[PDB]
């Protein structure tokens, strides 16, 4: 089971929204800025994308 | 009836309560997403909101700071959950938004709140990879102004042997908290590090969450407030004891586990912690 994806860094947000949805269709896909602080639970169907303020993936995207 | 979640028991709270001590008249902030004030098995005794776009402290629109409130404080009562204090006097901080995300500069003014109206903990179920001085200053004010500041590690796993605790659980003067299991195993997902402190029961947490509802959620987000209402267990028994001091006797008295990199100082146990002298278990 694919659960990070180093190889979407720097990639446009709408590539990386498509590649997760591949590999993780049910994923709840939430877009956030990078260097915000988040909550820290654990949630098995999410995947938050970082990005710049370009919309560029800028931290590696993971589950939780 | 009430329910006791397993990790209330599993910290050894039961003890302080049958002691008599439940956290009343420590002041505790969660600072966090909110917490909904008209929850049944919640008393919220007060807070401010720093979202500029959510103004209302008491609305939860998230979930998640009103579920990290009831292990600190749900009432000792006939419904529900029990928190770990159910007598503290519990602060609604609301520093991230319907999201779950915040601005670095809302976290820090939500500290600065916590310092001017006197609370005796902090809790911070959150964090970011990266840390700021702006965010370093904030939390060790607090410290040296007298507060406990209790954070989650966060849930980044391993990364061989770099660390993956996050800001500000990994600055030295928070407590970092990472999280196991019912059987005292570290949860895949808990971070890792020399700044892992103490661990504490992260994962099938019971809690209150939003419109009157109890459910089961996962992370060092559901450790975290464990330690923060055991740190205001251990002051309703010592209210002269310093955050130096609650501190230290949480570190001294836990229950050993592996290697620190994983487990930290492990399990801590309360009724331990609240003896006036200390050792592990
Ligand atoms: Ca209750
Ligand atoms: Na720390």
């Amino acid at each position: 089971m694919k659960t990070e994806w180093p190889e979407l860094v720097g990639k446009s947000v709408e590539e990386a929204k498509k590649v997760i949805l591949q590999d993780k269709p049910a994923a709840q896909i939430i877009v956030l800025p990078v260097g915000t602080i988040v909550t820290y639970e654990y949630r098995i169907d999410r995947v938050r994308l970082f990005v710049d303020r370009l919309d560029n993936i800028a931290q590696v995207p993971r589950v939780g | 009836a009430q329910s006791v979640p397993y990790g209330v028991s599993q910290i050894k709270a039961p003890a302080l309560h049958s002691q008599g001590y439940t956290g009343s008249n420590v002041k505790v902030a969660v600072i966090d997403s909110g917490i909904d004030s008209s929850h049944p098995d919640l008393k919220v005794a007060g807070g401010a909101s720093m979202v500029p776009s959510e103004t209302n402290p008491f609305q939860d629109n998230n979930s998640h700071g009103t579920h990290v409130a009831g292990t600190v404080a749900a009432l000792n009562n006939s419904i529900g959950v029990l928190g770990v204090a159910p007598s503290a006097s519990l602060y609604a901080v609301k520093v991230l938004g319907a999201d779950g995300s915040g601005q670095y500069s809302w976290i820090i003014n939500g500290i600065e709140w916590a310092i001017a109206n006197n609370m005796d903990v902090i809790n911070m179920s959150l964090g970011g990879p990266s840390g700021s001085a702006a965010l370093k200053a904030a939390v060790d004010k607090a410290v040296a102004s007298g507060v406990v500041v209790v954070a989650a590690a966060g849930n980044e796993g391993t990364s061989g042997s770099s660390s993956t605790v996050g800001y500000p659980g990994k600055y030295p003067s928070v407590i970092a908290v990472g999280a196991v299991d019912s059987s005292n195993q570290r949860a895949s997902f808990s971070s890792v590090g020399p700044e892992l402190d103490v661990m504490a029961p992260g994962v099938s947490i019971q809690s209150t969450l939003p419109g009157n509802k109890y459910g089961a959620y996962n992370g060092t987000s559901m450790a975290s407030p464990h330690v923060a209402g055991a740190a205001a267990l251990i002051l309703s028994k010592h209210p002269n004891w310093t955050n130096t001091q609650v501190r230290s006797s949480l570190e001294n008295t836990t229950t050993k586990l592996g290697d620190s990199f994983y487990y930290g100082k492990g399990l801590i146990n309360v009724q331990a912690a609240a003896q006036h002298h200390h050792h592990h278990h």
